[PDB]
């Protein structure tokens, strides 16, 4: 084991700052290799594969060293690149793709160090664009080609094209009639920013094709990658070609799937910097090369926090460049990507901390500028990430104990309350209240913005002191006050609420029942989950209609309407308790109680949470059935190779089917209001005569493209019921469009 | 100075509580 | 297979303290941490109420239950809540992103544990409060203030 874990140390070793020059480095470890090679086959072999598969960060080095080998041996390097080609096949079969890129990549640098013949790749990327040419197959997957034959030229390209350009043209050609005839339906969607200004938020492959047609207009003269072969001139240029068998891409199958499209994200320009390096355009190459790198790095040490902003603070270039914006910019399309980021969004918020503790002299003025620029840039954001930039910078600040100059977004003042500024700035400020208190808001926050703050958060009974007797049942909250304090049973408060005045089912009773508990259990929320579970019984049969459940919802609402927050904790302990179904509290959030309090974050937020908790249990309930069926069929074939079980797998299959008939009744639900609530709106405003672009619809609309991003990979399954029922032909453009852009997404 | 008196939890019995959904 | 390198992960690891406590020998300890879900969550300030816990760690993933701190006899918060979380991820997304975030201006320490029973919310310190607290000597306005030691 000594061996291969000193091979593998000897391999990772090279890349990483050393006092001796690269070249020495490649050159010394190349002759241990071969030094070793003859007993070590095998597992340099599987070793190289891997140190190509997981460090592309590092993919121009490892390439320079694989020439060094073949340049020493062609058998070695004939059977290195019949293993890559087989491990390719299998990444392919595998369905995951972004190794495959990742592998073509290292081959066609490999193409650079004097490997294989450039003919043989050359037919491998007339293979790739060919397949564009297949029928009836989805789009996303001659999508994923293109870019992978697209992004593999930023490598290549000149030795292929001073090799082959007749035929690379005629590639070139078929990649043109291709793209003219693509589907941009799903862009909208996608998109962080609908407006066109300053920067536009172009699909990938349009800008990475600009990239490629920019290059190509520059003789392939690139100016940021690595090439350590350079210096290797003689050794390389004195090695035998090696050619590839003929590869074709495995057949589509209904079972592969493909990785979905992304939009560039682009915010930033070099009239941004007038002191550091000339920042790459947007359309050059270099642009892309560097966003891929930084993505790499942050992928291949999202583990460790540290690390990773270790590695993005020293990450080397041919040439200087801006690379704290690079490093921001990436993040930030992180962040904000659709549908979901590639971690979890307190990683990156972390991440930022730590890379500003790492460079604390430049790195926060980018990050402050950064913030300006996208408030600056609301009127048009997303919702989604209006809802990720909120969260972010609220915790972020948290950090550095809400320091911000509110002041220079006075603006918001001026323009409507409902303005996405405003709205932005005021759900900033409850959220920050949300890790403060609200005196700490206030004070922080300068007067003139005192009109944003959040309300005070604090319990609202209607039936106090000052509150007249007129109301009814004022002597009956007075009754479970006092039993309240007396530490009442559950009959004992039977028994006190029997005398209530019905105007199966009391709302007055409901009222006054869940009034009194909140109140009383109103000092903290360890007390209101004590105070729910304790008498979980009394809501449970109270609450039996589905009727109850939303009084129980409203009522609860009016106790803590200045304080959201519990809003959300309190329906998340009653919806586990099983009080309330979260039907139930599907059918609350579109209620007329919540109209005015429609657009705030927490109603979203808790609408995704019940949401999660749902498939968390949906999931929980497979696994164990799963487990249990294993088990059953372990203990089946080990008595053969020598009924009640089989029951409760039965009773536990038709559990399984009744959560997921659950789950989808809970998205139809959600659908439907939705598509009722936009309808509504629509023909309203088509009577008014009015503009139908206002920030409610906005905010609904994109809602509703935010449930669709969340949860694609379970609506898929409910895809027929969806497009037969709810989104039909008949239904409004303006809402279809939404249902349009979430099928063409990953189709 | 915290401007907020620390809560109080004296009597939160907690009997059994577990999560039937 | 996979790089050694890659895969580890210094925020998800066990950490040196051993329950004092604990029915058991240290090896069915080290079991149940290995795929315990609840966090201790320490450094809190005694005013700091729950509303805010919870916003933050559900921001990492849903929550399932939390026990705030209270005292031995005062019954009040003492710094010191316990998360539990309805999966391993979250509880480990939590430790990798939670784990020194500052919460009201105060680091947040969060720790595996073994659990939660009854009797295991109540600071062990013979003051009521956390042990820590009644051994420190330095000044603190969100927890209280001197330690126990230094007034008595
Ligand atoms: C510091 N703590 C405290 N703690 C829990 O918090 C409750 C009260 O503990 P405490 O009053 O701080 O005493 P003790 O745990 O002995 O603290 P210490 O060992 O620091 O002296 C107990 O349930 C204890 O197990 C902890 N639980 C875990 N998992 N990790 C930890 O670091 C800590």
């Amino acid at each position: 084991n000594e061996t291969e874990d000193h091979l593998e140390s000897l391999i990772c070793k090279v890349g990483e700052k050393s006092a001796c020059s690269l070249e020495s480095n490649l050159e010394g470890l190349a002759g241990v290799l071969e030094a070793d090679l003859p007993n070590y086959k095998s597992k340099i072999l599987r070793l190289l594969c891997t140190v190509a598969r997981l460090l592309p960060e590092k993919l121009t080095i490892y390439t320079t060293l694989v020439g060094l080998l073949n340049a020493r041996n062609y058998n070695f390097g004939g059977e290195f690149v019949e293993a890559m080609i087989r491990q390719l096949k299998e990444s392919l079969k595998a369905n995951n793709y972004n190794e495959a890129v990742y592998l073509v990549r290292f081959l066609s640098d490999l193409v650079n160090c004097h490997v294989i013949a450039a003919p043989s790749m050359v037919a491998m990327f007339e293979n790739f664009v060919s397949v564009t040419q297949e029928e009836d197959v989805p789009q996303v997957r001659r999508d994923w080609y293109v870019y992978a034959f697209l992004s593999s030229l930023p490598w290549v390209g000149k030795e292929l094209y001073e090799k082959k350009d007749a035929e690379m043209d005629r590639i070139f050609a078929n990649t043109e009639s291709y793209l003219k005839r693509r589907q941009k339906t799903h862009v909208p969607m996608l998109q962080v920013w609908t407006a066109d200004k300053p920067h536009p938020q172009e699909e990938y492959l349009d800008c990475l094709w600009a990239q490629i047609q920019k290059l190509k207009k520059d003789r392939w003269q690139e100016r940021h990658i690595l090439r350590p072969y350079l210096a290797f001139d003689s050794i390389l240029c004195e090695a035998l070609q090696h050619n590839l068998p003929p590869f074709t891409p495995p057949p589509h199958t209904e079972d592969s799937v493909y990785p979905m499209p992304r939009v560039i994200f682009r915010m930033f320009d070099y009239t941004d910097d007038p002191e550091g390096p000339v920042m790459p355009g947007s359309h050059s190459v270099e642009r892309f090369v560097i966003e891929e790198n930084l993505h790499c790095i942050i992928k291949s040490h999202w583990k460790e926090r540290k690390t990773c902003a270790a590695q993005l603070v020293s990450y080397p270039g041919k040439n200087k460049i801006p690379l704290n914006y690079h490093i921001v910019e990436v993040i930030f399309a992180e962040l904000f990507q659709l549908p979901a980021p590639p971690h979890i969004d307190v990683m990156y918020t972390t991440l930022l901390i730590e890379l500003c503790k790492l460079q604390p002299g430049s790195l926060p003025q980018v990050l402050a500028q950064a913030t300006e620029m996208l408030y600056m840039r609301l009127d048009t954001m997303n919702t989604t990430c209006v809802d990720r930039f909120i969260n972010w910078f609220s915790h972020h600040l948290s950090n550095f104990q809400f320091r911000w100059s509110w002041e220079d977004w006075s603006d918001c003042l001026s323009q409507d309350p409902e303005s996405p500024k405003p709205k932005f700035v005021r759900e900033v400020l409850e959220k920050c209240m949300r890790l403060s208190y609200h005196q700490r808001i206030l004070d922080i926050v300068p007067p003139t913005f005192s009109a944003l703050c959040p309300a005070n958060p604090t319990c609202i009974y209607k039936y106090g002191d000052e509150s007249s007797n007129s109301l009814p049942g004022h002597s009956v909250a007075l009754c479970l006050a006092v039993a309240f304090k007396s530490k009442a049973t559950n009959d004992e408060i039977f028994s006190i609420l029997k005398d209530v005045p019905n105007p199966s089912f009391n709302p007055l009773k409901i009222e006054v029942f869940v009034q009194t508990l909140l109140h009383l259990a109103a000092k903290s929320f360890s007390h209101s989950f004590s105070a729910l579970a304790k008498f979980h019984e009394v809501f449970k049969t109270l609450a039996e209609s589905d009727e109850g459940k939303l009084h129980v919802l409203r009522v609860m609402f009016e106790v803590w309407r200045n304080h959201p927050q519990m809003i959300a904790v309190l329906v998340d302990k009653m919806i586990r308790t099983q009080i309330v179904d979260c039907a139930a509290v599907a059918n609350w959030i579109f209620s007329s109680e919540l109209s005015r309090d429609f657009t705030r974050l927490f109603v979203w937020e808790i609408l995704h949470s019940t949401i999660r908790k749902m498939n968390k249990h949906v999931l929980k309930i497979q696994k164990e059935l799963e487990e249990a069926k294993e088990k059953l069929a372990r203990q089946h074939k080990r008595r053969s190779d020598d009924g009640v079980l089989e029951e409760q797998i039965e009773r536990l299959q038709e559990k399984v089917e009744s959560a997921q008939s659950e789950q989808k009744n809970l998205f139809l639900v959600i659908f439907q209001r939705f598509i009722m609530i936009l309808t509504e709106h629509l023909v309203r405003c088509e009577t008014d005569g009015t503009s139908v672009l206002t920030p409610w619809y906005k905010n609904c609309i994109e809602r509703l493209q935010q449930i669709f991003l969340q949860h694609h990979q379970i609506i898929q399954q409910y895809m027929v019921t969806l497009e037969n029922l709810l989104f039909t032909a008949e239904l409004d453009p303006h809402i279809l469009a939404v249902f349009q852009q979430f099928c063409a997404l990953q189709a | 100075g915290d401007p907020r008196a620390i809560v109080e939890y004296r009597d939160l019995d907690a009997p059994d509580d577990v999560d039937f959904f | 297979g996979l790089l050694k390198a890659l895969r580890s992960d210094s925020y998800v690891e066990l950490s040196q303290y051993r329950d004092q406590h604990f029915r058991g020998d240290n090896e069915e300890q080290e079991k149940l941490l290995k795929k315990s879900c609840t966090l201790y969550v320490g450094n809190l300030s005694f005013y700091t109420t729950e509303e805010q816990i919870y916003e933050l760690f559900s921001k990492s993933g849903d929550i399932k239950k939390i026990i705030m701190g209270l005292d031995k006899m005062k019954k009040t918060a003492c710094g010191f809540c316990f998360v539990e979380y309805y999966s391993r991820a979250d509880a480990e997304n939590a430790m990798r992103y939670i784990n020194g975030t500052r919460l009201d201006d105060r680091i947040i320490r969060t720790d595996w544990d073994a659990g939660f029973k009854e009797g295991r919310q109540y600071g062990r310190g013979r003051s009521g409060g956390q042990v820590r607290d009644e051994y420190r000597q330095d000044y603190d306005a969100g927890r209280g203030g001197y330690g126990k030691l230094a007034q008595n």
